[PDB]
């Protein structure tokens, strides 16, 4: 009653936040998806032609020294990939130092719960990009088709799929932005991510946090039943989807040579 | 060695 209007406004902070952290929502993306926007339409990646195409326009400028370069087309996919996963780990990182209670904890935790959680976070925020037949690319001016990501060369052609799949179950879920950004908020607040110091409050955090999330999915999907347990079992699901993408770059670590990896990600990856 | 994750954790706004 009273504990349940500050859940509320808890759910309410963790939106504004989440606003203010991710510039590309899941509104919007769907908007873009559906064709329901007014902007201009992303330009559409579905072969090797198109890509040559559209990459200059919508790659990030300062990837590489001149842009233009002698990588095949399956590793320089790949460096995107990174630069785009280097961006949301900083939006994360943003969002992580709004949750109540975060900046407070010792800041080794904190760095830890980042270190175990952006991946998670990434997948469940790539899901709001993807529909089943692909995925909005560079802040939503591109979209790259599964297909086109499922025809690359056999290490890298296998990269995505899984991402897709979930991304095709989670989504039929039909959670807006103010359920995600309380569901993101519990993965971060895990108590259980390898060399915590203090878990405690980690945990204390984030039992508030998912009584939030039960009263959020409560009141804004009244007719899902068990909406609240999916969303845990999800939680599950994205730590073994992490597990599965680890495996696969270590295959790239091993086969592929001349393999450039962000730093930022270097210490994600660092055991 | 050092965090660049610390460093992202610390900068304000
Ligand atoms: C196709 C894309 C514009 C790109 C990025 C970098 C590159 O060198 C060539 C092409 C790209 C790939 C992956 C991605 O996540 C965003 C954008
Ligand atoms: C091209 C590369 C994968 C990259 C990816 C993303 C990025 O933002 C900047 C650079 C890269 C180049 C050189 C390097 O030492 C690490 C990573």
């Amino acid at each position: 009653g009273p504990e349940s209007a500050d859940l509320r406004a808890l759910a309410k902070h963790l939106y504004d936040s989440y606003i203010k952290s991710f510039p590309l929502t899941k509104a919007k993306a769907r908007a873009i998806l559906t064709g329901k926007t007014t902007d201009k339409s992303p330009f559409v990646i579905y072969d090797m032609n198109s890509l040559m195409m559209g990459e200059d326009k919508i790659k990030f400028k300062h990837i590489t020294p001149l842009q233009e370069q002698s990588k095949e087309v399956a590793i320089r996919i790949f460096q995107g990939c990174q630069f785009r996963s280097v961006e949301a780990v900083q939006e994360i990182t943003e969002y992580a130092k709004s949750i109540p209670g975060f900046v407070n904890l010792d800041l080794n935790d904190q760095v830890t719960l980042l270190k175990y959680g952006v991946h998670e976070i990434i997948y469940t925020m790539l899901a709001s990009l993807m529909n089943k037949d692909g995925v909005l690319i560079s802040e939503g001016q591109g979209f790259m088709t599964r297909e086109f990501l499922k025809s690359l060369r056999k290490p890298f052609g296998d990269f995505m799929e899984p991402k897709f799949e979930f991304a095709v179950k989670f989504n039929a879920l039909e959670l807006d932005d103010s359920d995600l950004a309380i569901f993101i908020a519990v993965i971060i607040l895990s108590g259980d991510r390898p060399g915590l110091l203090n878990v405690k409050p980690i945990e204390d955090i984030q039992d508030n946090l998912l009584q939030a999330l039960e009263l959020q999915l409560k009141l804004n999907h009244p007719e899902s039943s068990q909406l609240f347990a999916k969303l845990l079992q999800k939680m599950t699901d994205l730590r073994q989807i992490v597990t599965e993408h680890v495996q696969l770059l270590q295959v790239i670590k091993k086969t592929e040579t001349d393999m450039s990896l962000h730093p930022l990600l270097q210490e994600i990856y660092k055991d | 060695e050092p965090s660049l994750l610390k460093k992202l954790l610390l900068a304000p706004a």
